[PDB]
């Protein structure tokens, strides 16, 4: 395990 | 618009995340320098454009010494520009790998500032949703340099304690159990990420990690982590206490930012 950069994700799915 | 291209000279790359590149730029009229977050918008959908407006809106609302300041938001034909004050010390991420880890003293001070920026968001009804060292910028390379919270691309608004399904988003190793369980969630997800960050500050690697992402998410949800020797042998239990309170799986039982800032270790 190490500190590595990680990309943002956004799969939405937000619900009213 | 050509309002950015006309008025700014672009210089070198500073950083990039999943869907932007940030370059230093200079305003022609003043010779003042800024950071221009550049997003190609040719490929982008209606939802993606609303997210840009949301980003710009929420950043402006949260203006504060420990939050990056938005100078302008400009849409040209093929690109959008969010022009921010320049923060010159680089990402907290870099500084951590440069040093491997922070002493308890420096970790304590650093997480205090991070939590102050997060609490500033929370008491103004914003959940950031993407706390991680890549999104925390340092005013300089000096010890205890001011920390600036950045990257409001995912930030959304919420009233107080309220929780709702705001969608599956964030950065994997920092995601909260509740987001991963697809449960309604709220400000408290940022505190989980602050737990992950504080753990990283102390030993220089993350408490949840696996090459298999399905397994990583398992570990997070189960809150499965420990304090392996010899890394953690010299670390005070009080520091470990503060991490435990942040890495509490049930968000209702999770420490808030306000009462994190009161921990004896802080
Ligand atoms: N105001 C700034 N000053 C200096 N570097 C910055 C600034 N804002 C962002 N950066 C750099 O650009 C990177 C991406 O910024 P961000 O807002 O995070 O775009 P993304 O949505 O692509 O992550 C940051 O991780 C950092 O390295
Ligand atoms: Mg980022």
């Amino acid at each position: 395990a190490t500190l590595a950069r990680q990309d943002t994700i956004d799969e939405g799915g937000e619900v009213d | 618009c050509t309002r950015f291209s006309d008025n700014y000279d672009i210089k070198e790359e500073l950083g990039k995340g999943a869907f932007s590149i940030v370059k230093r730029c200079v305003q022609k009229s003043t010779g003042f320098e800024f950071a221009a977050k550049i997003i190609n918008t040719k490929k982008l959908t209606a939802r993606d454009f609303q997210k840009l407006e949301r980003e710009a809106r929420i950043c402006r609302k949260l203006h504060h010494p420990n939050i990056v300041r938005l100078h302008d938001s400009i849409q040209e034909e093929n690109y959008h520009y969010l022009v921010f004050d320049l923060v010159t010390g680089g990402e907290l991420f870099e500084d951590i790998v440069a040093r491997e880890f922070y002493s308890e003293a420096d970790a304590s001070h650093c997480i205090q500032q991070i939590l102050e920026s997060v609490n500033h968001c929370h008491q103004n009804g914003v959940v950031h949703r993407n706390l991680k060292p890549e999104n925390l910028l340092l005013a300089s390379k000096a010890k205890g340099a001011a920390v600036k919270l950045a990257d409001f691309g995912l930030a959304i608004e919420v009233q107080g304690d309220h929780q709702a399904w705001f969608g599956f988003a964030g950065t994997p190793g920092y995601l909260s159990p509740e987001v991963l369980k697809k449960e309604p969630y709220g400000k408290s997800v940022d505190i989980w990420a602050c737990g992950v960050i504080l753990y990283i500050l102390l030993v220089g690697y993350p408490p949840f990690w696996d090459e298999d992402q399905h397994r990583l998410y398992s570990q997070i949800k189960a809150g499965a982590y420990d304090y392996p020797s010899p890394e953690w042998d010299t670390v005070t239990p009080e520091a470990k206490n503060l991490i435990n309170q942040m890495l509490t799986v049930n968000p209702n039982k999770r420490i808030t930012a306000a009462e994190a800032l009161k921990h004896p270790w802080i």
